[PDB]
RNA sequence: CUAACGGAAUAUUUUUUCUUAAAUGCAACGUUGGAUACUGGAGCGGGGAAGGAUUUCGUGCCAACGGCACUCGUACACGA
RNA sequence: AGCGACGUCGCUUUUUGAUCCUUCGAUGUCGGCUCUUCCUAACCUAGCGCCGCAGAAGACGCUAAGGGUUGGAUUGUUCACC
RNA sequence: AAGAUUAUCCGCGCAAAGCGGAGGCAGUCCGUUUUUUUCUGGGUCUGCCGUUCGGUGGCAUGUGCUUGGCGCUGCCAUCUC
RNA sequence: GUGAGAUUGUGAAGGGAUCUCGCAGGCAUCGUGAGGGAAGUAUGGGGUAGUACGAGAGGAACUCCCAUGCCGUGCCUCUGGUUUCUGGAGUUUGUCGAAGGGCAAGUGCUCCGACGCUAUCGCACGGUGGUUCUCGGCUGAACGCCUCUAAGCCAGAAACCAGUCCCAAGACCGGGUGCCCG
RNA sequence: UUUUGUCCCUCUCCAAACGAGAGUACAUGCAUGGGCUGGCAUGAGCGGCACGCUCCACGACCGUGGGGCUCGAGGGGCACUUUACGUCCCGAGGCGCUGAACCUUGAUGCUUGGAAUUUCAUGCUCAGGGACUUU
């Protein structure tokens, strides 16, 4: 088990598959990065940007591609806003909190 | 898994299977009606016996009973072909691979012809002048890798040499979709 | 590639999960239809009684006539009429007499259902036939069961149970007339080399001037039958769900088939019950293939494994492997010109509209 | 490549009555049209020199012959 | 142990010589590449005997040819040689 | 091959010894008894009567399997032989 | 010892072929293995143990256990590699009034590329019997002692022989079956 | 007659032989070719204040409305707002027009292609044998 998600495309790599590499990174380690399809690779190489890949995952998100009605929603998830007590206190407190 | 504790569906196939199988089973006479037919068959050959003879059926016939009766119709019990017009689509790809860009278009036209006597069942063919310029196209490298035809196997009285005498002609005619579109077959 | 732990008594890998090549076999059920004694007669075995079906199913008889063409298929007919023959001859009494009285290896033949439930590619539809010994127990204890098992259908873990080791007879992968070189293997000589190149410089003596045999020449390659041994079966399946299913596979957690998201060229099959053997399998594509019984005691840490199987990746291949899983796949793109809404939405009422008006 | 034409583009079989079908010829070779290419002007083009000289054309015509082959010709034949 | 002088017989023929049988109306010269197979006077491997083998290590011998038996460099090589 | 065994059978049983099991009926051609012991045979044709089968159908059920179809058995009955 | 009848046959007052003749074959199917061939191989770890051994210096060994090699032999999930899938896509030059869309460019030209192939650049797999070798022995007479030795005998090596595997039994092996024959 | 072979026909076999099969016919063989699986990687086409897109809704397929989003420029220049022709901007400037657009984004994960030897359907079509050995 375990599944990698090759990056570049982002799909997810099965324990099989692919290739690895390892680069370096130091605001975190040593990465792996595997690839699916060298095709993924090259095009990485090739140093395409994923902005405008079709094909990447990046391609997807950021581009209309994923966007706004298919789960980008906000403002509709369930909520309650109303008025609240001390809670542990009689009325008159609570009153009196409340007014000046 | 098609029916296991969806209750009381066993006795009712059973049952019906019962019933279709009995049915198919049935449902010939067979071999020695022929074997009749095969003493005097022997002193000289018979096809109007012979290719409706030579098919059977006994799962098919509600539905081969419909494409059986047409191709029966002249066909099986006493061969005569028509004199039909279809209009077909043909799959390329298997077709063009491999050999020679050089030779893979000239080689199609043979083969046109030959599908279409594969086809028609009935052999000989004769192709319109467009397909003609449809082929040479580019000219042989690449062509176009998905035909559509009009054909006709139309009659013909006594005419020509070799062995004629029914003839074929076969069309260029387009618009694309061909892989969905299909051939019909044209109403005569 | 399929997963699975390792571990034995101190290996290098042990204690790691891995991830392994397996095979995958079609499988349903050999009919058994007859049962065999050779005696062993001090010139081998010789075949001493052969005990039968009693029904003679078409396709067995069509390969049990030469061919079904024109073929009358009247063979075993009068075999055929012998359930009269209880009364008639106790054959049976004949042969089982021989059998006690004789029989010194016991082969029971069996032949396969052979549609195997599949549908296209491949053919030769004919329908095949073998011996097979049977060893344990009583050659009446044996045969009892034999006989017991007669007409009676085996599957394969009637006789396994997974984990073990099998071993495999089969015909190579043809590659018709071959070249020296793949045939076995030798090598050339440099660009230089006049008339030709891959056949080698040197292959007999003057003495003996009789052309020497541990040389070889070129022929066919492939199709041979080879009897190859240690073949892991890794899982024993079965019953294939529906409109849809059949596998489940733990950690899979999903209940997929046992099938690549291709499922093989040719062949997109599955169409029963399957053996896993771990490892990759000999011969053509496509093809019927025999599994024997294992020859070697097989002692092993290998043999001796807790190989049971957790979980099995299940690509695609075809087109590449990319997205395991149709279901996965699916939602990846989801939405697109096609379907789904735009075509989908207006779908969904104008067949509901159609449909209502078919029946009103 | 193709359609067409034109040559001895010639045939076929028989139960059946029989004929389409179901099994090979023709002529693989001509032309005209048509369709596709190629050369790629330092031409496969177009003109001399020597060389050749009837090979030219017309008409015919097809045994050999032109290493296939011709129903085509620098062939033959017959003349021009 | 292991040797082995002085002797003194063996033994072989992947040496080298001698001999000219044969071969000149023709048996294609080097080397090397490749490639096979074979031989054993076993280098390595299996297993025994000895040890001037404690261990250690080597040595010696047997039984053994089934199995194995290299890359360069330089050098036409061969041989040579790192 | 099983005894130097061809006679109304088979089965079983080393083998003994032994055992069991073993259809009929009439009509029909031909004719012996004899590997030293049938014993009426032989021989076909029919007829006539009945386990089995074979088929027919049905009813359950068991079994088994696909593009719910394919595949097969119980029993029953029928049918036929 | 020595048929007949048909079929069949021709060049000479007839023979014979051919077939089929007192018990034919076909077909099919399924089988046995003679006999042939025949393969694995060594080094590494763990460990023993820093133990033995050694006074020390130093400094070993098996099972056992994990591995690995090379070799062999399979294989293609994967990966790699391979591309005339003239597959896609891309690009130049030219080429088609004209975009489109094709063309030429002797596979124009790149990138992508399944499949298939395939690579120790990928993945898999490599059986236990016998008889012996030396050799040691055991017993053990000769030879009143003794000796493995004669007799007898045990045990025995990467050797050989088989199992297994690869061929399929005599151009002339045969068994078992289905169905048609005669 | 029993055939097997051969017409017929498969690609696993495959140099050829040979092989392996085969249909033998219906949830078939068979092809159209469906579906569907891929792959390559957003077409042509059209559009940029409209249109697209997107949301909602109605009509539910639709028409349609609403809401929201969206709501691309570099150009030599030139006309005309006049004689009353109500153009009722008279210039400022505005409105267009005016050869090419270039890239873009959008509709479009488009478009397009997926066999020789892909996957399959509760799709479609088509059709299913000549020879001859021959006992």
């Amino acid at each position: 088990m375990r599944t990698i998600d090759c990056e570049f495309s982002h799909f997810a790599v099965h324990p099989g598959h692919g290739r690895r590499y390892v680069p370096f990174a130091f605001l975190s380690t040593k990465p792996v990065l595997t690839f699916a399809r060298p095709k993924c690779f090259a095009m990485y190489m090739r140093k395409k940007n994923p902005r405008f890949i079709a094909w990447t995952r990046t391609y997807r998100r950021i581009h209309r591609k994923t966007t706004t009605d298919r789960v980008g929603r906000r403002r509709a998830a369930r909520t309650v806003r109303a008025e609240r007590a001390i809670v542990g206190a009689e009325l008159s407190y609570i009153q009196e909190v409340r007014a000046k | 898994m098609t029916r296991a504790g969806f209750k009381g569906k066993v006795l009712g196939k059973e049952k019906k299977l019962a019933l279709l199988e009995a049915r198919k089973k049935a449902a010939e006479a067979r071999k020695s009606r022929d074997d009749r037919r095969w003493k005097r068959v022997l002193a000289k050959m018979d096809p109007e016996k012979r290719k409706k003879y030579h098919g059977v059926g006994n799962t098919a016939e509600h539905s081969r009973v419909r494409g059986c009766t047409r191709a029966s119709l002249f066909k099986r019990t006493g061969r005569k072909p028509d004199n039909i017009v279809m209009e077909a689509s043909i799959h390329l790809s298997k077709l063009l691979k491999k050999r020679t860009f050089h030779k893979r278009a000239p080689i199609a036209i043979k083969r046109i012809r030959s599908f279409v006597g594969k086809l028609m069942k009935t052999k000989d063919n004769r192709i319109d002048a467009s397909l003609n310029t449809f082929i040479w196209h580019k000219g042989v490298k690449g062509v176009p890798g998905r035909v559509r035809v009009r054909v006709e196997r139309k009659s013909e009285t006594m005419e020509g040499g070799k062995r004629k005498h029914f003839y074929t002609v076969i069309s260029h005619i387009p618009v694309p979709s061909f892989k969905n579109l299909t051939t019909k077959v044209i109403e005569q | 590639h399929i997963v699975r732990d390792v571990d034995r008594p101190g290996s290098k890998v042990n204690k790691k999960e891995v991830v392994e090549p397996v095979t995958i076999l079609e499988a349903p059920p050999m009919v058994v239809v007859g049962i065999v004694g050779y005696r062993q007669t001090p010139v081998g075995h010789k075949t001493i009684g052969t005990v039968w079906a009693h029904h003679t199913s078409v396709e067995f008889r069509r390969r049990f006539y030469k061919n079904w063409k024109q073929s009358a298929q009247l063979a075993f007919t009068k075999r055929k009429q012998f359930a009269r023959t209880t009364e008639g001859r106790l054959a049976e009494a004949r042969t089982l007499k021989a059998f006690e009285k004789k029989a010194d290896i016991i082969r029971v033949v069996a032949h396969t259902q052979l549609r195997k439930l599949r549908n296209n590619r491949v053919g030769v539809k004919k329908a095949h036939v073998s011996e097979i010994q049977i060893n344990g127990g009583t050659i009446a204890q044996k045969i009892e069961l034999a006989k017991s098992l007669l007409e009676k259908e085996v599957r394969i873990d009637s006789v396994f149970q997974q984990s073990e080791a099998c071993d495999v007879c089969a015909v190579t992968k043809g590659h018709g007339f071959t070249g020296v070189v793949k045939r076995w293997g030798v090598a050339c000589l440099p660009r230089k080399t006049h008339r030709g190149l891959r056949k080698v410089a040197c292959i007999g003596a003057w003495h003996p001037s009789r052309v020497m045999y541990t040389v070889a020449r070129a022929g066919q390659h492939g199709y041979h039958h080879r009897t190859h041994l240690n073949k892991k079966i890794y899982q024993l399946g079965r019953a294939v769900s529906m409109e849809p299913n059949q596998a489940t596979t733990a950690y899979d957690l999903t209940a997929k088939t046992i099938t690549p998201m291709g499922g093989f060229v040719g062949y997109g099959t599955v169409r029963n019950d399957y053996v896993m053997l771990k490892g990759s399998v000999a011969g053509p594509r496509r093809r019927v293939i025999t599994l024997r019984r294992p020859m070697a005691p097989q002692t092993s840490r290998k043999l001796t494994e807790k190989i049971t199987l957790k979980f099995i990746d299940t690509s695609s291949k075809i087109g590449h492997g990319r997205f395991q899983t149709k279901k996965e796949k699916s939602q990846w793109y989801g939405p697109l010109k096609k379907d789904r809404i735009r075509r989908e939405e207006r779908l969904r009422k104008e067949r509901a509209a159609r449909a209502a008006e078919r029946k009103a």
